């Protein structure tokens, strides 16, 4: 909690890919660190620190500099399926097919050449 | 002057004390009373100038609103060096079909 | 304005727990009062001003001082049963305007034992399709069963934003054992939606139940987890469930994207073949 | 009325208030003096035009009024309500935008196929 | 000295113009507050009534004192179902005394909105995950129509409660009854409460239209960035698919 | 409803290209 | 300094606890107890990895920590959040992953096309 | 929508190749 420090809280569903963190520092100086390094400074009209989109899949260490001695870093970690692919019949089957005419096209192909 | 304006459920609607004067823009529908105007879906980009009249301090007072939404349903991400990669990909293709055509001919 | 903490409180039989209320438009009459279901609004010792006290209507149990005309503080020395109610904070300027400005209140609960309280459980439901096909409206019901006391709040939330538009929750829990007490509360909430905005699978749904319950630094010696004041909550997202959605227009653009690399891989390699042939010939 | 002319550049955004002649203006942004200052090099001001660096979404959409300097804010009768999203090098193309390279990506393909089969 | 107000209870259709009386026993009195509670909350008070004024208005409100008849009034015009709450009446003291209002027993409002289109339907909504109850929905039923509790203990049905959906301006009545044990098939759930014949029972059997979901369909700048992806590698392939096909024509010549 | 460019007038839009060249061709043989 | 070791595999989610070695490690997640015992079939604790087996997103996207026996999991040095919606056998298409399915398709092919060739 | 447009690329795509291997084979 707050009196373990781990000041970095997450924003994060928002009807766009945007993740949100939250710092709860005071508002005279805000820094961000990822993985330790300087990465970003944040003036005190913003709150909010942004990654990008969720499919990007945003796994890091985070942690803002605040008036004392920095922050609890937060090991935040995304595995979206951008990229998963639903092993259904209907999918096996479809590249099986287009693949299998494919190959058909390659040996009409090289017969016709060779 | 404020004229208030929220965005229940996808949908943008345009709320004042009295009825809506339309000037050049979306027209949207009117909902079962006059003084609330709606907009239509929200990313399909609502644009335009309405007017109306407050009540009781402000009356009479003229009041213009001009409402503009640019929502990137119609955007795409592509940095400098991805462009310049695909004019490259697609000029060697190109320069590939015209070698292609000089065998041929 | 008025300011009274803390929204909620449970006790145990034998406590002490200090109520704060604030001002700050020098308001130099403060008052509480206790408001018991059903037969009438009652009166708690008041103050004019700094320094002095005259005492309410129901005095016996309750306890202020006034040493600052900002802050007025009522203190339960002992906690009795008896002394479950709801309590209110009121202030008020002297002969200008008479007009009062009362806060936004206080639930207090005194129990024999800790170890009757319960923490809620959320359950989210998902609107029948014979609605939608109907009246082309979606409703979703939440429902907070079994918790005791009833220091219970209820919310929803839509991609991460509070709704405060189609939303009904039942003004009274419902006890699910009503011939005895004590009983565990049941609670329900209403939220109704077009059928196109709840057909969306990118819109999620969220009904939130926070519940107001013992302190860390209660002693808790129960064989259960100490139901410490958290919060519960229960997600939902939108479907459809007989139509194509974006969920297949994303799986089965990617699965396309995917193939034309086979393709253009298998495409590449032949051009290779070919044009490796037709150079070497060139050459020799 | 003159409308405002916004104009977007990925992230870069540029308001114009061509309303008054100019020769003194100041900006508000949900009843904030936003623009007055050089103590930030996010923003800026021009003789006509207001510039905004990392526009962000979230927190930096609202109501947007000229002054012009000397002016109150309420006398003010003539708002801009705006709320847009933006990415870094994000820019606008129309369905029949998008569609045009295409035909010519084929037209100018046709200009090669004619010549070299020639030689 | 004491406060007494006339009815204590009240229910009315929407649109309806409504007259409340506040009593009090000592005209001796400078204040007079009206307040609102719903059904708790705080107290929200719009309204001001002084010794010196007669009559005082505010928004939609009417308000009159008679000191000489010791009566206070309050008028609603055109009612509106936001007005359903519990209404309060205040008054202090006029001497320089302790300043203690005096409330009285205070006095509840309901609004009954006025449904155009009544369409009575039961919905069975389907049980979730990590729960062994089944929920049942009744809703769209006339004003005239209200139901009352279960005739077992292991059935819970709640009060009819009104809904306000902005973005259609639409109000609607509804009522959720659930059961853990047996049995629960809503068709017999609603029975201690008599309703209109007309309601609507849908089958089990469940159908939809693909048109009605097309409606909700949206876009995201990822999946244009992948459709464009699709389209160049499309132009891709045409290119090496014909200069492929020349190739197998100028080896085969 | 909104597409965006993900209109599926795009996703018949290059099939055309060998749409309307296919109906040309066929010309040879008759 | 060490981070959070996480393992995937189909519907089966297992996480592991590098630090504080040698100490009895317990679990919380969204700040309730978590762990082995026979309370439920579907979770399941190590020495120093926890387990999950049929994985939903819906309730078990969350914050989680390790934290030694007797030390106050709030006192523990680190936090971590964590989303994923599981499939059941759905591999996935990272970047360098799907380079590979292509090389190995020039693999198979390359082989069946001299056959023909030599044919 | 997409897979019913790959169907037809597909239809075109195998009379195409039918046709191109009918005046291949007619001319020389
Ligand atoms: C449309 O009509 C509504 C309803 O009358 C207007 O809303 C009202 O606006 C006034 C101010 O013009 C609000 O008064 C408020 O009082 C206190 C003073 O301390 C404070 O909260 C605010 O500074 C404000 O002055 C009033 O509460 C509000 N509502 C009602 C029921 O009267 C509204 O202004 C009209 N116009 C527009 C453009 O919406
Ligand atoms: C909303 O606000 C306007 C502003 O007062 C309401 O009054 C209308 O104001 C316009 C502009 O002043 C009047 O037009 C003028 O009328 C006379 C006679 O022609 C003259 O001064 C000008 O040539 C000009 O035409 C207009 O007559 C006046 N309308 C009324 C009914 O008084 C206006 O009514 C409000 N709109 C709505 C839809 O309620
Ligand atoms: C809180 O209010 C309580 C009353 O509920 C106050 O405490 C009680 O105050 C009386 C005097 O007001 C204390 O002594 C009394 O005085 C004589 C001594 O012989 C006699 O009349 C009574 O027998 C009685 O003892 C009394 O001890 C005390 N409480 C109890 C439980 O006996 C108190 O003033 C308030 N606390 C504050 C203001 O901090
Ligand atoms: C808040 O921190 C920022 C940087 O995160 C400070 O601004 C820069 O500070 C560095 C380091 O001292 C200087 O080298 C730069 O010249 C500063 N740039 C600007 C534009 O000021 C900033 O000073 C801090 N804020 C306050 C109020 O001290
Ligand atoms: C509330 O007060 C009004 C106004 O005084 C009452 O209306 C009067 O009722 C009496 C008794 O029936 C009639 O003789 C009067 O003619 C009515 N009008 C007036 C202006 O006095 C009304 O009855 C009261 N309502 C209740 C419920 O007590
Ligand atoms: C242009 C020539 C090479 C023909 C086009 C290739 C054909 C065989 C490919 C191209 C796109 C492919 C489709 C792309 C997406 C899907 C959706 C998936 O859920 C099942 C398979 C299915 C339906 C694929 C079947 C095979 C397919 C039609
Ligand atoms: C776009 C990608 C996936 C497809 C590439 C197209 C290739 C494989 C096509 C284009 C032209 C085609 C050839 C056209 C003509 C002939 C002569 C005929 O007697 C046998 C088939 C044969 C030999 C075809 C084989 C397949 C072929 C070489
Ligand atoms: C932060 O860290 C040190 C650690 O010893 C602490 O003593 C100090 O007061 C803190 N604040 C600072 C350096 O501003
Ligand atoms: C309401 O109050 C107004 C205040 O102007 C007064 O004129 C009117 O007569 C009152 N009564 C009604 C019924 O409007
Ligand atoms: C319900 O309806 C009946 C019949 O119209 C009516 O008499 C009764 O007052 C209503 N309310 C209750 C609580 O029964
Ligand atoms: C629900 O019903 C089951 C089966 O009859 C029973 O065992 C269980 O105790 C019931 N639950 C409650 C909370 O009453
Ligand atoms: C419901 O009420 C009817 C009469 O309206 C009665 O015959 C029946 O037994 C009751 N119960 C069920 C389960 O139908």
């Amino acid at each position: 909690s707050i009196k373990g420090n781990h000041l970095v809280k997450v924003y994060d569903y928002q009807e766009d890919g945007s993740v949100l963190l939250t710092c709860d520092a005071e508002a005279k100086n805000i820094t961000w660190f990822k993985d330790g390094k300087m990465i970003g400074f944040l003036t005190e009209d913003k709150k909010k620190w942004n990654l990008g989109s969720n499919a990007k899949d945003p796994r890091g260490m985070y942690q803002c500099k605040g008036s004392q001695n920095k922050s609890k870093p937060l090991q935040v970690y995304y595995r979206m399926c951008q990229n998963c692919i639903e092993l259904n019949a209907a999918t096996i089957s479809g590249f099986l097919f287009a693949e299998i005419v494919s190959i058909f096209v390659l040996a009409v192909g090289v017969y016709f050449i060779a | 002057f404020k004229i208030p304006i929220e965005e229940l459920e996808d949908r943008v609607f345009v709320n004042c004390n009295t009825s809506i004067t339309w000037v050049e823009g979306t027209v949207g529908t009117l909902l079962s009373d006059i003084t609330r105007l709606d907009l239509g879906k929200r990313i399909l980009d609502p644009r335009g100038i309405y007017r109306c009249n407050g009540t009781d301090i402000y009356k009479d007072k003229e009041s213009t609103v001009q409402v503009h939404y640019r929502m990137c349903q119609s955007c795409v991400e592509l940095d400098p060096a991805t462009v310049a990669g695909i004019i490259v990909t697609d000029v060697i293709a190109t320069l590939l079909l015209a070698l292609g055509v000089f065998c041929f001919a | 304005g008025v300011t009274q903490t803390p929204k909620f409180q449970v006790l145990k039989t034998g406590q002490s727990m200090t109520l704060q209320c604030a001002q700050d438009m020098n308001h130099e009459y403060m008052s509480w009062y206790r408001q018991d279901p059903g037969m009438g609004l009652r009166l708690i010792h008041y103050s004019v001003g700094a320094g002095i006290t005259d005492q309410g209507e129901v005095p016996n149990g309750y306890n202020v001082s006034r040493s600052t005309t900002e802050d007025f503080p009522l203190r339960l020395l002992s906690a009795a049963p008896s002394q479950t109610s709801v309590y209110f904070c009121a202030s008020s300027y002297v002969g200008n305007t008479g007009e009062l400005f009362f806060g936004e209140g206080s639930r207090l609960t005194v129990l024999e034992d800790l170890k009757n309280v319960f923490p809620p459980e959320v359950a989210v439901f998902e609107p029948s399709e014979a609605e939608i096909s109907h009246t082309q409206k979606a409703t979703l019901v939440c429902l907070a069963t079994g918790f005791y006391p009833d220091h219970v709040e209820l919310s929803w939330w839509v991609n991460g934003k509070e709704v405060h538009s189609g939303v009904s929750t039942d003004p009274q829990p419902l006890k699910e054992q009503p011939a005895l007490n004590d009983s565990r509360y049941c609670l329900s909430s209403r939220l109704r939606v077009s059928a196109t905005f709840w057909q969306n699978p990118r819109n999620h749904f969220r009904c939130q139940v926070q519940f107001y319950g013992l302190s860390e630094n209660d002693e808790w010696t129960q064989d259960r987890a100490k139901p410490v004041t958290q919060i519960v909550s229960a997600e939902a997202w939108g479907r459809a469930d007989c139509g194509f959605t974006s969920e297949s227009y994303q799986q089965g653009v990617l699965s396309a994207t995917i193939l034309y690399e086979i393709l253009l891989g298998k495409a590449t390699l032949y051009a290779v073949l070919v044009s490796a042939l037709v150079l070497m010939a060139m050459v020799k | 009325q003159t409308p405002y002319k916004v104009s977007i550049s990925g992230t870069t955004v540029i308001l114009t208030c061509p309303q008054y002649p100019g020769s003194e203006i100041l900006w508000q942004h949900n009843d904030k003096n936003i623009g007055g200052d050089e103590d930030d090099k996010n923003i800026g001001s021009d003789e006509d035009h207001l510039s905004l660096k990392e526009f962000s979404e979230l927190e930096q959409s609202g109501y947007y009024v000229c002054y012009p300097r000397g002016s109150k804010p309420e006398d003010a009768n003539f708002y801009l309500y705006l709320r847009a999203r933006v990415c870094e090098n994000c820019m606008e193309m129309d369905v029949m935008s998008v569609a045009t390279i295409v035909i010519v990506d084929i037209c100018i393909t046709g200009g090669l196929l004619l010549l070299v089969y020639y030689w | 000295q004491e406060v007494t107000q006339i009815p204590a209870a009240l229910s009315v259709p929407e649109g309806e113009n409504l007259v409340l009386n506040c009593s009090f026993t000592d005209s001796a009195i400078y204040n007079l507050q009206w307040f609102r509670q719903d059904p708790g909350k705080g107290l929200t008070s719009l309204l001001l009534i002084q010794s010196s004024q007669r009559e005082q208005t505010s928004g939609r409100l009417n308000a009159s004192l008679d000191k000489s008849s010791g009566r206070s009034t309050l008028y609603i015009a055109a009612s509106q179902p936001g007005d359903s709450a519990t209404y309060l009446c205040a008054v202090r003291p006029l001497y320089g005394g302790s300043y203690i209002p005096t409330f009285g027993r205070g006095t509840s409002l309901i609004v009954h909105p006025y449904i155009q289109n009544p369409d009575p339907a039961v919905y069975q909504l389907r049980d979730s995950k990590s729960s062994d109850k089944s929920v049942c929905l009744f809703t769209d039923f006339d004003s005239q129509t209200n139901v009352s509790q279960s005739k077992d203990s292991d059935v819970y049905i709640t009060d009819k409660t009104v809904l306000d959906m902005r973005s259609m301006d639409f109000k609607s009545n509804s009522a959720v009854a659930w059961s853990n044990k047996s049995d629960f098939a809503c068709a017999n759930a609603f029975n201690n409460s008599i309703i209109p014949e007309d309601t609507f029972f849908p089958s089990p059997e469940s159908s939809c239209d693909v048109k009605l979901v097309e409606k909700s369909f949206e876009t995201d700048t990822n999946l244009n960035f992948q459709n464009l992806s699709v389209i160049g590698f499309r132009i891709l392939l045409l290119k090496v698919a014909g200069f492929n096909l020349l190739m197998t024509l100028r080896l085969w010549s | 409803q909104s597409f965006g460019l993900l209109d599926p007038k795009l996703c018949y839009l290059l099939d055309g290209i060998l749409f309307i060249y296919g109906v040309i061709l066929t010309a040879l043989f008759l």
